[PDB]
């Protein structure tokens, strides 16, 4: 059954725009609804027990500007696994995340901290999401060779020979 | 595909031209006329 690529797939969601507007509060709200977002990430058990508890270079700067962002980093250092974390923003207009999952190796003989492994790529543009150039290069070579193809075999019938000249048009 | 066909007409076109080095480079009685032209004259001399 036919699959588009997540890599190409972009969503627009006007009414979230219209009721919330885009801001970098609010981006991972809007990040949310997305198929992008699996459900099994720990910001998502996160989100169910903030609910429940309720009911009963840039990256320093982007670490030092917001406390909400301090508030995700003492809520995900205790849950290890996939999980979504911002990479950068510049106002008003764009926001990148960073798709990294996290393994908080605890063992003894490693003095470094948790690992942190990239997993995707993810640029939100204004109201659209965008997420391998290798791909690309050998697509954009092979029509290339496809179009070459098509001209040479034309060139090859205008092609005419004679013994007594050779080949000539 | 071009190989092929520039090798085969290259042969082609030697044979025509070992033929045509071949074509090219190869290098390699009195009395009775004596009456003859006598009766000639004579017919002339008659006759004008």
């Amino acid at each position: 059954m036919n699959v588009t690529p997540l890599d190409e797939l972009q969503w627009k969601s006007p009414e979230w725009i219209q009721v919330f507007g885009l801001r970098t509060e609010n981006v991972l709200d809007y990040f949310a609804e997305s198929p992008f977002f699996d459900k099994t990430s720990n910001n998502q058990v996160i989100k169910m027990q903030r609910q429940f508890s309720q009911l009963n270079p840039a990256r320093r700067q982007i670490l030092f500007k917001y406390p909400m962002y301090m508030q995700l980093e003492e809520e995900l250092m205790k849950l290890d696994g996939t999980e979504y974390v911002l990479s950068s923003v510049r106002e008003p207009d764009f926001w990148v995340i960073r798709k990294q999952r996290r393994t908080n190796n605890s063992g003894v003989g490693s003095a470094k901290g948790p690992e942190i492994i990239p997993l995707q790529d993810y640029y939100i543009i204004g109201a659209n999401i965008y997420q391998t150039i290798f791909k690309i290069v050998q697509s954009r070579l092979m029509s290339t060779s496809y179009h070459l193809n098509s001209t040479l075999e034309s060139l090859y019938d205008l092609i005419e020979f004679q013994p007594s000249q050779g080949v000539h048009y | 595909t071009m190989q092929l066909i520039k090798n085969v007409q290259d042969l082609l076109i030697l044979t025509r031209s070992i033929k045509e080095k071949w074509l090219l480079n190869q290098i390699p009685d009195e009395k009775q006329i004596e009456e003859l032209l006598d009766n000639c004259i004579e017919t002339f001399v008659a006759e004008k």
